């Protein structure tokens, strides 16, 4: 019915209007300071004034860093663009790491436009060539409420010839982009043949020409790709043009600046509104120093959206550096522009509440005793393991027909499945490398 | 019905062979022994068959010669048709044309499929005769024919495109054909009287058609116009993440509308002990997505060094992945269980063994590795074929034993002759004197 | 053709018109010859490609025929109960406004 | 125009200077850094003079002290119409382009050229345009009426002119500008604008084109697309050798002029040794931009070699470059800088909060407090008061940790965090 | 007649259901080795087992490769055998894994046999046969078309359904031209004009083929064999002259692309469909990898999962080295260079060095294929030299001794000639001993 | 096809020795007819120490060419 993977029990940060964090809200227990400082960041993003600001959260495993970083994306809303990213993805064979890192900054800033498109539809009456050069064609499209004739470009005529349209077939033509679609043969010709493979559609209702406006939102990078490379079109020259250079290429700063300028000229008319976004990078400790040092210069730019980093480590050597040792696997020069949000580990009671709420969202009934066993488990092994054993216990309860989890079932699940500490103990004493 | 098949190591095992109570049987469905392992795998089997959960990882550990790879094979066999199952080696993700992370995501995309159903009408009936009207250099043509079935005899005029179809594949009065109206494709069941009887029922019937396509295919199709060729040619790279983010929303809408239902699959990875650290760091995050196929792994390596880092992690994987993953271990085989495995291998290869040859093969199979004793059983029949009788005798097993050397037996032979073999330093003695 | 027809959905939301003519270099003003661009235009006007289906499907998104019952909450459980009443040998009436 | 929200350097504009080159204490968003501003100003006037080319200068200093802001103030003080190129050291590394060609491409981008062309254009409102089909008497006969405020006359079209008017649909009553030499029509609006005067006027059109932009067009059929698409792909050196001579002849004829732009390289310490070896040869040539390089690190190992050279750069490159040193900021300058950022970000700070923010700025860093000044405004926004308060600065101090505090916390919590050896304890007890 | 270090090996040289002969097929000694391989030949001829690998180990110059060439001869020319080296797995175009999987599918072949009845010969005449139509009409109605056929030694007249007129019109044959007609499939094919018509025109651009030999009606069968990989390449590669995708085939370059598993399974489906009907026959082949010690651990790993495949063929390996560090892992040590997990899946065949008396027979047998004949006295030196210096040294000195014999005009090698050839060409040990006494950097 | 061949960016490729030999043949004929005159030229390399031992080894065979 409803698929749940390590999530969906968190509906947001759950902060009041004063900024105070409740003990329990939206699938969150404890971690009050991190939710408060996170909500401050939410309001900062809603303010839009700051740019190029970076905030990283450092905490142990299972402490809820990522789970808290999903709550801010839920709090911003679907209208604000969010770009989840992993530090291991910045390594690409086709393009260099630097271009892939700069691209995401352009993908993180959404820009919504509004534009009106013209639409023509009707049954075709006459088709004539006006024929060096491919001549135009006069089209006789017949609306239900009227009749109008229109001259067409030679290219859209080529698309028409490739669609095998004929006299008396309903077609659909887009004005701006020149797209051509055929709905089917008109319904009045259905009796011409007793057996035919072509379906019959009714005559389009209304006038030939129709208009409307769309609020459609397009990310800024998606707008940049349009200017950078050609895109699909019904003409052959379009397919050959896009098939000439399918491999992605690095964009120069000049084209980016010009696209930014036409974006400004679009915002001057009041047609569009530029809104920032959040770039989230998981496991920043996996980044090479070449990406960090480029993050030093890239965050100083004005168009750089707010970025959030997550790393769990002690004092460690930065990847790609020989003798450099810095906290959280991040260079000391980059850590200056970063603000830190610290995370704390949960106590026994908070683990018990976590397993409780996760059990309620998983839709499973747990008795008090087996729940206490799951808490003791969670204390003696890990927090993730107690949440992991929940489903197998329910499966064994399905095999025993019981509707609630029992101590015997969670004990049997302890016997059938092992955690890391037991498996390491089996690893220390073994015959050949178990 | 039958894919190309030869005798293989994982051949004999079909299905997991578990009771309704999920307790394992001593010998069932090709699997012998390994109780807690097969039961723990069956819990995962009914877990996937439930389909209400997502984004879970499990690990199957053990020493060499276990059947953890056989166990996962039994889970894939008991999984049945219509559930996608993808098994990739750990060294497969490395690619020159594609990024390791991109190919790792491409592995996650192939495991979960989508089923879409539709209804198409069908006309199936015998033909009485064919009448076509054409003109030499005269353009338009007019066809007509007469379809016949037991309860219905009617006459259908032919359209313009029906003519070309009927001329493409020869249609006769004797030939019985079945044609779809929307598809327009001509399907010939065979030949009637010059061997199938006239079709029963009405002439026109409507039957449902179901189409199943994996998420990866939908991902590649929408990237480029020629991107459909990347399906068969296998050449695609750096698929735009925005395309995936849009496909997830469209698929979610298809689920809410009830138009398309998704079938959760199982992802299996072999030899995970050697993998780059970026792959693990990507898996840790990637397992948390809404559509994450259930991941089961296999690691036969003990404590060793992870590739890409200098330090040695336990079990060969970083602790971050060991956390969310569950560990299902395996144990060695009893002396009798080895005999049972060798016997069922004889039944699968259809080779009759003598009792004394089975006891001797079991003893030399316990002293040495099991897979070696399973290797000799195939050659024993070929050696016994020259004796013109079909049996396996202790003499033939002894001859096969002296012909083919065990690894431990070759270790000594190398160590005494080391002057003859090429040393790591490069020195070798090729002269006897 | 069927799989391409059903499973092709997404469209390149952001495009720039007249970037196709400028990419190949054939346009009203360029360094290419005057007659060469015309001969190329005719050659492209003649030669046909099998990919026209993927092209026209990826350019404009098609509502097809299938969204009639999928855009209505009342039509989701309607055809289901019509199938249930069909297999049970019953007749039904429908009253509207 | 040019929508921008907030930048780190958004406040400082054009450094600051006097006719004596002596820097003012606070001039145009630039506080502190007396000697550095004077040397950077000498370099600026050296660029504006343009008598000398291909010289390298080095800007050295501690992190977050008077370094990038220098080159920013030099670029802004240099103003538009002169080229300025800023690239990171990691940006020149590319999989598709070699490091040497990608390094030369910037040297070609940093030098521009101005080309002037004279044209005769006729613009004005079109009241009446008549066009007639082919007849035996003449190929085509047509008359267009171009009306302007000072003069109104009628022209008889030239055949292919009629093909240009029929080629693009033209409606009577719109203001257009027809190009006689170019042969194309440009529509400036509708009659939105008013006719200025006489129809035909002789004007000159100046085009500023960099050496790179000239170089890419000749190596390709269409090179202007290769400019934007970045697919340029290692232009031949022979083509450039022709471009240089052709530019020399254009200069002797007087049809073009060159502008000695500036090339700024951030993070030069991370550049490979091969690039360092190429720069030495690239500086000694005829056409080269004035190069400014800034490195935070010093006495470190050069990438590509085992030994550690001083300052992180090879001495052969240090010979070609002049070194400028920056000094750490005093306590009295930090408060003025934070006040400038307060005026830039529309943030009102009390003197009592400015004292604490200055003390924290001296104890830890300037970049930190300048990050906090932005965060405290929202905590003050929840209290609905317009001005920030001391309590809000303390709350913003406890909520977001510093680096030095986070290290001291990690050292105590090291058992919880992952270690270089990969050891971590996620279990609370035992 | 070219001979390179081989061609004196003919098969394994076994006998019927027994122990291998002492000397057969140019093989001397090592009866146990070529016997054990003799059983492997039967295992391969069984065409049952899959993914079963074996490894023959031993010192250099022990005859490791000659055994693989021998079993390659024993299988026959129809059984596919792919020679391959471990160094060939590394390619810049595609990953090593895809190349290994491709070579794994290059081994298994597939045979197709087809029998089709044909009608060929000249055209004596063509006449229609008019009959009444089922529904009355004024126009003409043809029931059948009569076609005569003339060939050497025979003549025949045929009657066809009237639908043949479309195919005859397509082929444009009229009279006096040899045609090609298939019985059940039908239509026509025009091979070329008859030979007797070349004289009527002094100059013509059409060739004239002679009349078909034998009867006008024939039945023949043709067997065609194609490997599964060569089949897959045709499926993955587009084919057309003028097509737009094919137009992009030109002006661009083709490069090896990783083939998806879906396509391979799809080919397996139709191959199985044709093998069920009896028209197709699947014969597994043999893969051979020389110097397995050169393989990286990433390929050794993929062999573990690859050998457990169902269609995987029999692959024979050769590793001369002893205990070594596996490529890719510095600390790991395993015999022969093969990891122990991979050693667990195969069978080891030992090889032993050749005796002195066996060496002399090696040289004397090589002399026959070399066509050079040597005395008994000069042969005894080649034996001792072969045992001291090396085996391949005495075999290498054969041709220079013959050329020097031709310079001395003698037809047989002499002791003076083998000594003079000894002084001119030095073996490895002498050179390595000279390098130590020279400070010239030699 | 040639149009798209002009559109594609020039990509360096390894030139075969045969084509170079043919060019040396036609030039060797034109210098015999007296229509052409070949002149040598000077190559200059700076920081030769940055070269790999591979290029240093190929320089040995390159300098022995005519
Ligand atoms: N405060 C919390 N309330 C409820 N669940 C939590 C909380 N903190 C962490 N979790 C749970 O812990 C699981 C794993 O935490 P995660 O954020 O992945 O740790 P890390 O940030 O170290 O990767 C998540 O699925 C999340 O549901
Ligand atoms: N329970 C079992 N039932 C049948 N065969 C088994 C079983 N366990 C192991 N085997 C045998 O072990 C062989 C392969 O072992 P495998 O699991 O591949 O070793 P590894 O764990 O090193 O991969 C198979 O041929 C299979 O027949
Ligand atoms: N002289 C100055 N006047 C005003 N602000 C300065 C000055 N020097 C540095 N800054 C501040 O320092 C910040 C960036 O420091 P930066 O010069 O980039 O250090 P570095 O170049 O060593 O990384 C800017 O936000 C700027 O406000
Ligand atoms: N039984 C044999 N009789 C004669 N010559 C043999 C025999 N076995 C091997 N040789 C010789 O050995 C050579 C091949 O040696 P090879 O197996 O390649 O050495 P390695 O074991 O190092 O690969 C052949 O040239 C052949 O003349
Ligand atoms: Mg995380
Ligand atoms: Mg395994
Ligand atoms: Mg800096
Ligand atoms: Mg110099
Ligand atoms: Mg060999």
């Amino acid at each position: 019915v409803t698929r749940t993977a390590a999530h969906t029990h968190i509906k947001g940060l759950g902060l009041d209007e004063s900024g105070v964090a409740k003990r329990v809200e939206g699938g969150f227990v404890g971690q009050i300071e991190a939710r408060e400082a996170c909500g401050v960041i939410v309001d900062l993003i809603k303010a839009k004034k700051m740019s190029g600001r970076a905030i990283l959260l450092a905490g142990g495993p299972s402490t809820g860093k990522t789970a808290l970083a999903l709550a801010i994306s839920q709090e911003l809303g679907p209208k604000v663009p969010f770009c989840p990213l992993v530090g291991s993805e910045l390594y690409s064979v086709e393009v260099k790491k630097t271009e892939t890192l700069m691209e995401n900054f352009r993908r993180a800033i959404g820009l919504r436009i509004k534009e009106t498109k013209e639409v023509y539809e009707g049954e075709v009456t006459e088709l004539t060539p006006e024929d060096k050069t491919i001549s135009h064609v006069i089209v006789g499209l017949k609306s239900a409420k009227g009749t109008k004739t229109l001259r067409l470009d030679p290219t859209i005529y080529e698309s028409i010839q490739r669609e095998k349209v004929s006299i008396g077939d309903v077609i659909y033509i887009e004005a701006n982009t020149g797209a051509v679609k055929r709905v089917g043969r008109s319904d009045a010709y259905a009796t011409e043949f007793d057996l035919e493979t072509e379906e019959y559609v009714p005559l389009p209702k209304g006038e030939v020409h129709k208009k409307k406006e769309i609020v459609q939102d397009v990310t800024l990078h998606d707008l940049d790709v349009a200017n950078a490379r050609p895109q699909g079109g019904q003409d052959v020259i379009s397919m050959m043009g896009q098939l000439l250079k399918p491999k992605k290429t690095e964009i120069t700063e000049k084209l980016r600046q010009e696209v930014n300028k036409v974006v400004a000229k679009y915002i001057d008319q009041g047609v569009a509104e530029l809104i920032p976004g959040v770039l989230f990078i998981d496991e920043v400790n996996m980044l090479d120093i070449e990406i960090f040092t480029y993050l030093n210069k890239a965050l100083e730019s004005n168009i750089a959206p707010v970025v959030v980093l997550a790393s769990n480590r002690g004092m460690t050597t930065v990847r790609g550096t020989e003798d450099v040792i810095s906290p959280h696997g991040v260079p000391p020069d980059l850590i200056d522009r970063l603000l830190i949000v610290r995370t704390l580990p949960y106590d026994k009671d908070e683990i018990r509440t976590i397993i409780e709420r996760r059990a309620t969202v998983e839709r499973l009934q747990v008795e008090s005793s087996a729940l206490d066993l799951l808490a003791t488990m969670g204390t003696e092994t890990s927090l993730r393991y107690a949440l992991q054993l929940l489903a197998p216990c329910g499966i064994l309860a399905q095999t025993s027909n019981r509707k609630e989890i029992v101590v015997n079932d969670v004990n049997e699940a302890k016997l059938l499945f092992l955690d890391a500490k037991r498996s390491t103990k089996i690893l220390e004493t073994s015959a050949n490398y178990l | 019905l039958k894919s190309l098949s030869l005798i293989a190591a994982h051949s004999h095992i079909t299905g997991l062979g578990l009771d309704e109570n999920l307790q394992p049987r001593p010998t069932s469905e090709g699997m012998v022994g390994q109780l807690q392992a097969r039961r723990a795998a069956g819990v995962i089997l009914k877990m996937v068959q439930n389909g209400t959960i997502a984004g879970r990882a499990v690990l199957v550990a053990g020493p060499p010669s276990t059947g953890k790879t056989a166990l996962a094979m039994g889970v894939s066999q008991s999984l049945g048709k219509d559930v996608p199952f993808t098994a990739i080696a750990g060294s497969e993700i490395f690619s020159l044309e594609l990024s390791k992370t991109e190919a790792l995501t491409q592995a996650f995309r192939k495991s979960i499929g989508i089923k879409i159903k539709e209804e198409t009408e069908l006309i199936e009936g015998e033909v009485v005769e064919i009448q076509i009207d054409r003109s030499i250099t005269g353009g338009h043509k007019q066809g007509k024919l007469t379809i016949k079935t037991t309860d219905m005899e009617t006459i259908y005029e032919l359209g313009n495109k029906m003519i070309d179809g009927l001329t493409k594949e020869k249609v006769l009065a004797g030939d019985v054909i079945s044609i779809d109206k929307a598809s327009g494709k001509i399907t010939k069941l065979g030949r009637s009287f010059a061997f199938v009887q006239c079709p029963e029922g009405e002439l026109q019937k409507r039957k449902t058609v179901v189409h199943t396509v994996s998420l990866h295919e939908i991902d590649v199709i929408n990237s480029r116009t020629q991107g459909f060729l990347a399906l068969f040619t296998g050449d695609t790279g750096e698929i735009r993440s925005e395309v995936r983010d849009q496909i997830n929303t469209k698929v979610a809408e298809w689920k809410e509308e009830g138009k398309a239902e998704i079938v959760p699959g199982v992802l299996f990875i072999d030899e995970v002990h050697m993998l780059d650290i970026e792959c693990f760091s990507f898996i840790n995050r990637a397992l948390e997505d809404e559509f994450a196929p259930i991941v089961m792994m296999a690691t036969n390596r003990g404590v060793s060094k992870t590739r890409g880092t200098n330090y040695k992690s336990p079990h060969g994987l970083p602790l971050d992945l060991l956390d969310r993953s569950i560990i299902i271990t395996t144990k060695s085989y009893n002396e009798q269980e080895i005999k049972t495995i060798l016997s069922i291998r004889a039944q699968e290869e259809e080779v009759e063994l003598s009792s004394d040859a089975l006891d001797l093969l079991t003893k030399t199979g316990v002293e040495t590795s099991l897979r070696y004793s399973s290797n000799l059983i195939s050659v024993a029949q070929q050696i016994a074929m020259k004796r013109k009788n079909n049996t396996v005798e202790v003499e033939d097993v002894k001859r096969a034993y002296l012909l083919f050397l065990d690894s431990a037996r070759s270790v000594k032979y190398v160590q005494e002759n080391e002057s003859q073999y090429i040393d790591d330093q490069g020195n070798v003695q090729i002269s006897i004197a | 053709r069927k799989i391409i027809d059903t499973f092709a959905v997404l469209t390149p939301s952001a495009v720039s018109l007249d970037m196709r003519k400028l990419a190949l270099g054939l346009n009203d003003d360029s360094s290419v010859g005057e007659n060469t661009r015309l001969k190329v235009m005719q050659n492209c006007f003649e030669v046909s490609n099998p990919l026209h289906q993927l092209q026209t499907k990826l350019t404009i998104a098609f509502p097809d025929k299938s969204l009639l019952q999928y855009d209505c909450g009342k039509l989701q459980k309607l055809a289901i109960l019509l199938q249930q009443l069909k297999d049970n040998g019953h007749r039904a009436l429908i009253f509207t406004q």
